[PDB]
Parts: structure tokens; sequence; C-alpha cells
RNA sequence: AGAUGGUAACAUAUAUAUAAAUGAACUCCUUUACAUAGGCUUUACACUCGGGGUGCGUUUUCUUUGCACUUUACCUUUAUAACAAACCUUGGAAUCAAUUUACUUGGAGAAGAGGUUCGUUGAACUCAAUUCAAAAAUUUGUUUUGUAGCAAUAGUAAUUCGUAAUUAUCCGAAGUGGUAAGGACUAUCCUUGAAAAAAGGAGGGAACGGCUUUGUGCUUUGCUACUCUUAAUACUUGUAUGAGCGUACCAACAACCGCAUCAGGUCUCCAAGGUUAACAGCCUCUGGUUAAAUAGAAAAAAGUAGGUAAGGGAAGUCGGCAAAAUAGAUCCGUAACUUCGGGAAAAGGAUUGGCUCUGAGGACAUUAAUGUUAACUCAGAACUGAAACGGACAAGGGGA
RNA sequence: GAGAACUUUGAAGACUGAAGUGGAGAAGGGUUUCUUGUCAACUGUGAUUGAACAAGAGUUAGCCGCUCCUAAGGGAUAGCU
RNA sequence: UCUGAUGGAGGAUCGAGUUGAUACUGACGUGCAAAUCGUUCAUUUCAAUCACGUUUAGGGGCGAAAGACUAAUCGAAAAG
């Protein structure tokens, strides 16, 4: 259903696929999106975020 | 491969162009069929 | 200090092969290898670079001699008899 | 040095204490590792709405944001607050959304 | 890209029938400086400017015909 | 009818653009254009460390903290700077000297001093323009600016504002040696490691101004502003730029070949962190995945893939098959035999963690003397523990 | 969604571990690509999934390649058999 | 003649990868597979490995030689 939001989302974020993460309510806006334009503008208003990358610490 | 030929490129969509099934208004009044898996074109 | 007792350059061949093999095979390698003497410009430069061929490193000027030294007895005897006349 | 750290926008709504804070950097602030040898080389005064913290030694303002999130959450009002820099030399704090 | 330095060199480029436009930049640094650039047919010629005054007669004393596209 | 500087190596055309430095036949070269091994070295990229800024995270306790961003393409003969080399001038070497990790080099001209060029690289160096003082009818020092132009206008990370715009940052110093390339070298071969298209350099010196005119392309008469090169324009030239073809996707994990959506096969490039000798093994960040012709429950026999076993230790078996046994590193010790090279990791001993220290190994400046600063590498000592320490991973069984 | 162990989303526990089911290509394939539908059969269980089925769409070069050169070599000319 | 360094030779050694295939005569043997899977093992500067191109064609080729290989076909291929 929301694979292709994915995907957008993921080229769109300059990120991996596993990283963007959809508002798990409010799907279906997101699947309302079917462009990097519509991908764009909902990342913006924050239906869509990228998650951070996973702490590899050098403290140790 | 990417790499193509011309011949080999018109020879390709001919058999894309070929693939199709009848059409239904004709069905109204096909077997030589294939899949790019199951039966290759050799050609 | 001294690294071998006799084997010499033929060392690189460990164990193998006769050693008869490898004394003959070093007595021609140590002239093979050797530096002699240009008679062009009376430097003792001149290495084998190819099988038969024999370049000075300071006049680059090379000359034809022998498979393993720069000349040949044979050669040698020949050149001085027609010298001779 | 002069650093600012504004808190007149929370402390309107009355949710921090300035006297608290000021106390929390008098006596957490370290130099040389050392928690309370600011004597003349660090010293921090107060303000009805701002705090001011004049160094004279290589500091870095990021401690300033570093421990007023410590301070927000040993009080817990981490979860309302962020500290913002607004020029050079001034944090604030800000509301969430 | 090309960078010119003189004055007269760039005005006599700019006095061209070959260039089309001029590139006005200014940007503040720590004081704005600007930058002039000659759009011609095989070259884009720069020349940057830290005084304000000399920048800001030259642009003006430069003829109108070719057209002005300022950045800022 | 063909320029000029330097003693020389060689250099010079910066016009919007370093375009033009005459040159035929005929020639002679160069580039294209080439192996392997070894180390040394430079640069970029990679990785890492510390500082500053910004954001996020932790916050019972500790933590001036952990993480992320902090960017800069081609092109400008890019200009310069630096350096390995080669060459030139001067110089004139034994008490031989210069010099490399290595050896390499010199009266066929070394060291020293001063230069030229190529090649690496590509803003280095005050590089460029600019401020201020000594040189004279234009040089040397001191400052401002600019990420050198590209260039910030882009990108990234933030804070806001109708919902498309404003804002602020994008800069200070290093370390390791992973990859790639280049350099100057050394070594090896009974092995010497393509060609041509294409481009360039040279030797040579055929031909020769312009207007007009004698006579027959040749002597001739009066006069001098005169040839090449790049760009644009106008007209003639058939229409006076840039043809045609490929370009999706897979590349195996279900897109290929194995009769299949088959645990098989199938060429190339990139290549992070920790431990480490290591692109090994094991764990991790970015990226990817959580899918496999099924699931749930129970869990006996038997099978299969493994573990562990008292005492004995090959009695088993055709046969130690299979398994077990150490196995890294450091220090010590090492026989017969031998083709003198080996045998050899022979055999066989000891040590190994953590913590707190001690010693040794460099670079950079001042008027024999005193400060600033960097690698992990070795050696030794105390202490400490259920005597354990190549703690997992990885990893010879030896001998006659 | 009629229907969800194997469709999608969020959360968790893990794996691959830069010698990768990570990115780019060649050979080979040839539309499998994309969007929207969609389930008779196939997708060895299910299936609303799909590389299946259906309708449309998608591949833009003076500079990336071919095209040119020559190599191992092939074909042909002159002859001669 | 001896000792210490330096140096970096060799169809030198260990060993991943590659290239193979010693043993378990393991699994499987109505296989995942008309030769695979696991562990073990050989091999890594050279008589090394790989790709594409190209040449040699059936009483012929090619063979570091097993009558091996020549498209699951070889003491004479395959097709008619």
């Amino acid at each position: 259903s929301l694979t292709l939001q994915k995907r957008l989302a993921a080229s769109v974020l300059k990120c991996g696929k596993n990283k963007i993460w959809m508002d798990p309510n409010e799907i279906s806006e997101i699947s309302l999106a079917n462009s990097r334009f519509s991908i764009r503008k909902l990342y913006k208003e924050g239906l869509i975020l990228k998650k951070p990358q996973k702490v590899h610490s050098r403290a140790r | 491969g990417s790499i193509k030929r011309f011949r080999l490129k018109q020879r390709l969509g001919k058999c894309r162009r070929q693939n199709r099934p009848v059409p239904h208004w004709y069905r109204l009044k096909n077997t030589k069929r294939r899949h790019w898996r199951r039966t290759k074109l050799g050609l | 200090s001294r690294r071998t007792k006799k084997v010499g350059l033929t060392g690189k061949y460990g164990t193998r092969y006769g050693s008869s093999l490898r004394k003959q095979i070093k007595k021609i390698e140590l002239m093979q290898h050797a530096k002699y003497l240009c008679t062009f410009c009376g430097k003792t430069a001149t290495k084998r670079t190819c099988v038969g061929i024999w370049k000075c490193k300071k006049c680059k000027r090379k000359v034809c001699g022998g498979a393993w030294s720069l000349t040949t007895p044979a050669a040698v005897a020949a050149k001085s008899t027609i010298i001779r006349l | 040095i002069k650093y600012v750290l504004d808190c007149t926008k929370p402390v309107k709504d009355t949710i921090l204490d300035i006297s608290g804070l000021e106390q929390f950097f008098k006596d957490k602030i370290k130099v040389d590792k050392k928690t309370n040898n600011l004597k003349n080389k660090v010293v921090v005064t107060s303000d009805e709405y701002k705090i001011y913290i004049t160094v004279h030694i290589p500091f870095s303002k990021r401690y300033i944001k570093y421990l007023a999130k410590k301070y927000i959450k040993m009080h817990q009002i981490r979860d309302f607050l962020r500290v913002i820099a607004k020029g050079k030399l001034a944090y604030e704090f800000k509301y969430f959304q | 890209p090309k960078q010119i330095t003189d004055i007269r060199k760039f005005l006599k480029i700019s006095r061209k029938p070959d260039t089309t436009a001029v590139i006005i930049m200014k940007k503040k640094s720590k004081t704005v400086i600007t930058k002039l650039k000659l759009r011609t047919k095989k070259y884009l010629y720069t020349m940057v400017f830290a005084d304000r005054k000399k920048a800001e007669r030259i642009e003006n004393s430069l003829l109108p015909s070719l057209k002005r596209i300022y950045y800022p």
C-alpha cells in the first residue's frame, strides 16, 4: 500500500528506505500522495520523518 | 543486454507487439502467446 | 658476516637441483652478473642486458658479446688473428 | 566574554526559578575539572529575567545548554522546554511546537 | 570563468558588442564585498570589490545596453 | 623576402581569444607505445584526534558529555609555490668527496654557489588586487580584501514566518597508513614483455612586394605607405553546425544457463568501525533484510548435525577411520643426516590478564646554554585475582 | 479485505556485516521496468502479494559507448589447382 | 678468516581469496543437485588464475598421456 511512498520518501530525503518513518495514524493522507512533490510537502508538515541513525559512539 | 543493435531491438519490439491478446470486439463475432520466462525467443 | 660457506649466489636455489648443477650454474652466473671494463670509456660499468647484449651504464653504448661474459675466448682469438695481419 | 541565557518567556509562566538556575550554575559549572574554583576567571551574575555568565578562559557556549538541560531534567520540565541559540552569545528557553 | 583584475580591461570587455549581461553579487564578509561578472560569448569575467565606493561607481558608470542580473 | 631576448640550459605574441615568428619537393626522428619483482617517496581520497558553532540524545547518580552537520565539481595554457630528476653557468675534487632505506655518482668535470626545463600536483606560496615607507626620469618590506575565478546564487545542518519567504553557520590545528596514481631507483630473464590510425618536431631551401606601362611569364620606365593572423559582418555558394544506432529493467537474492521462482554455475569496479599481522574470524555504523515449496503443537524410538563423560587409554578396527590432543606471540633450546642451501616451527621448556608506575626510541629556536610539541613500539618493577590471562574468535601433533 | 503466520503501517527482538541478498556494469534475458487495476490459473501452505493477468505509459547525448585504427586472425582479388 | 647490520633473491614457507578435490569410503542417493551439501584437505610470484576474442573438426582435431577431452554423447561426436 505504502511501498511507493516509502520509496519516494527515501529518494527525496536522500536516506535509506529503512530509515524513513510514516505516521502510523494518518496513513490515509500518506496514501493520497503519489509524487515527489506531495512526499516533500507532507515530510515538511511532519507526516513522514527521517529516523536518526543508530548511535555508534567512539567513547570506549 | 542494455547494448543492442537496431535490428535486434526492432525484433524485440515486434515480439512484444505480437504477445498481445485477441481484441474483445473481434472475439464476439490467442494460442501463439509466450511468457518472457517460460519460452525464450532464441532470436 | 659470512652468510654462506660455499653456496654463494646459488643460495637462492635452496636445496633443489643437484649440487653439481648448482655449482655449474654458479660458475657462470658469477660472470653473467659481473661488471666488465668498457674499453670505450675505461670505466668498469658494462653489464649484460639480454643474452648477447652488453651495455655500459656510462657511455650508454652497447656491444655484442658472449652469452655470459662480455667476450668469449673463441672470438677473442679470432679477432686477434685478423689484427695480426 | 559574556554569555546570556534568557528565561523571560518561561519564568513569566512561572515554571523555573532564576535563583535556582543561578545557584545550579554557580555550584555546577566546573573549571580545571573543579566545580567551585570560579574565583576570578569565571563569574556568573543574575537578572530578574536573564542569566549572565562572564568568562575569562577558553569556554564553550554549549556548556550552558548542557547545564540548562541537566537542570530542567532534574526538575522534570525537560519534556516541555528547549534551549535555542538566538545570537552569537545568547541562549533562550523555547516551548515545543 | 575568468577573473580580471584591473578596471581598464574589465570596462573594455563590457564595452564590447558581444557582452550580454552583468551579474552583480553583494554579500557580507565579517562591510559588503561585491563582484561584477560580465557574460560574454566565451567566458564569464569576474572582478571582486572590497571597496564599496569603487563598486558603487563602476556599475553605474557602465553603459546600460547589457542586462543587469542582481543575485542577492 | 619572412620578429626578438639569454653566456647557456632555454625564453618571448595575455589581442574578449598567448591567432600569426614565411617556408615546397624530398628525407629523418618523436609521441601513440607497452613485462615482472622489491622497497623508498609525494599527492589526492579514506579513516582518525582536538578546538569553535549549531541541533539532538543521556541526565536515580556521573558526564565542560555521546552523536550528527560543519561541503566545494569540471574548466581558467589555471597563475604560482613546493619537490624527485635532467640540463646550463661558475667552480676545479686524495686526507677522495657528495649521497640513498638500498647503491649510486664524479677531470668524459665532483662538492659549493647561481640558474633552466619537464613531470608531479592544482590557490600551495602574500597568489592576486589593495594600505603604508626606502629605490628614480620603476624595486624591497608592512596591511586590507577574496573560500583565486567557478562560489554560494548551489549543498548541508538549524531557527522562524502567510503557507512561498526571512534569518544565522559553513573555520582553527594535527595524527594513522587503508586505497589509487605519479616519481626516482634497484633487480630478473637461454622470457626483453603489440601494431596502426592519428599528432608533432626537425633537416632542406623550391616560390615571392603593391599601382601603371614597353615589347615578347621575361629588362624596362613614374610612385609607395605595403603581406600574413584571429574575429565579426554582407553577398554568392543547394539548405554554410554537431549524423545514425544503444540508453527502461535483472544481473541472480525468483528476471541468465541448468526442463523450475533449482542450496548448482556464471566476468569486472567501489569498499567503514572495533579487536588484530590481517580485505581472516567474531561483533558493529551506512545501505539492505527479517525472505526462503508451509505453519502449530508435542517432543518418545530411530536418523542426522553436534556436545560431555568416572577409571583405563587403541585392549577397537583390515587399518587410530572418526575425534581428541598445542596450535598466536615473546624468550630459550634444538639431534641424526646433509647436495652445506637445509633438516627446523626439529625435538622440547618458560611466559602471557588487569592496574599503577619506571626507562628508551623524534621534530621544532635562541645568545656552550633554556622552552613548545607527536607516534605507538619495545624493556623492567610493584600491586591485584578462586593461579587466570593467544580466556571468545583464530590456531602445526610430534618422533624413529 | 469476504477472508491475513507469509499484503501495508508503527513498535520490539534480531540478521547481512563493506570478501554484503549494499551500490554500478558485461554476457545472457527482453518489457520482467513504472502507474493504475487486479485474482480463472500460477505464485508446490495461505495470499488481498507478485517477476502472474489486464489497460496505459516509460529509454532524450557533439562530450557515455558503438562508429575509426590496428592484433591474434577471417573473407575476397591475381593467379594456380 | 670471523662478527653485526644493511639488502630483499627464490618455479622458497604459512595462509585467506581464487583454483581444485585428500578423507569422512559423512549427508543425500524417489537428492537442492543426472555430481550437490558439511567438515576436512591441496593451491596463492608462478609451468599461476580469469575474461573476451581467435585458430585446430570426426578415422579428424586436441592431449604435462587418463584412450583423456571434442556441448550430460567418445576404444571413432552429433544430424539426416
